């Protein structure tokens, strides 16, 4: 009865009102790329490393 | 970060400890030992080391060489009091 008139009047005469997928953009955190392969360089390369070290401590094993 | 090389770097433990120096002494002394002495002199009968050998030991301090070696002065200036007399 008022059932019928509320669901009439509520489906028929007003439905959803605008709203744009490209406003949401604003309020998400948007994807963004994982910048860098991060590429560790060689350290400590040759035997310049190792005269220095076997010259620079000279303190024996006791 | 690799580990560094001080614990295969030994050479100035060779030098690094005291008993080296007296390793190197007595690699020297005791190697160069005999097993027993070159000999210790006691007689060697030129007829006198036999007085060396009866008298004058590492372990004779038995007074006898003495008196017979006094006696033996004795004897000399006894005949020389003939000799001037």
């Amino acid at each position: 009865n008022v059932i019928q008139d509320l669901y009439l009047r509520e489906l028929k005469d007003t439905k959803l009102a605008p709203s744009t997928l490209q406003d949401a953009e604003g309020n998400v955190k948007p994807w963004n790329p994982p910048q860098k392969p991060n590429l560790p360089e060689l350290e400590l390369q040759g035997p310049e490393a190792l005269k220095a070290y076997t010259e620079q401590n000279v303190e024996t094993a006791h | 970060v690799s580990t560094l090389i001080p614990p295969k770097v030994v050479s100035s433990k060779n030098i690094g400890s005291a008993p080296n120096a007296k390793r190197i002494a007595n690699v020297v002394h005791f190697y160069k030992s005999l097993p027993q002495g070159p000999a210790p002199a006691i007689k060697a009968n030129t007829r006198l080391a036999r007085y060396k050998a009866k008298y004058f030991d590492g372990d004779n301090a038995s007074g006898k060489p003495l008196w017979h070696f006094a006696l033996g002065i004795i004897a000399f200036g006894y005949s020389m009091e003939y000799y001037f007399h």
